[PDB]
């Protein structure tokens, strides 16, 4: 009188939601193919 | 023979053969390259 009644199961299988703040979306990405980026920068200015 | 005219030419040998088998083997080569190597590395590493 049991084997009748068998419990329903939601129709997909849930998660803990977690942050999505990447820090991707105020830095600048850049696409790449290759093994590396590098950037040349001024770490000094000229004289006058 | 150098048959003759008159000479009743009888058998002659045969040359007798030889089978010789070459058994076609096989010679293997299995390198191992880096997935993040084929894309990073202009030349063509596939075909090198």
């Amino acid at each position: 009188g049991g084997y009748l009644v068998d419990p329903q199961t939601s129709e997909t299988i849930r998660g803990v939601l977690r942050s999505t703040a990447s820090l991707r979306q105020i830095a600048s990405v850049v696409n790449v193919e290759a093994t590396s980026f590098d950037v040349l920068v001024d770490k000094t200015d000229m004289g006058s | 023979g150098w048959a003759s005219e008159t000479a009743a030419l009888s058998e002659t040998a045969t040359p007798q053969i030889d089978r010789i088998t070459i058994p076609l083997h096989e010679l293997a080569a299995m390198p191992k390259a880096s997935q993040r190597l084929l894309d990073d590395s202009a030349f063509d590493i596939e075909t090198w």
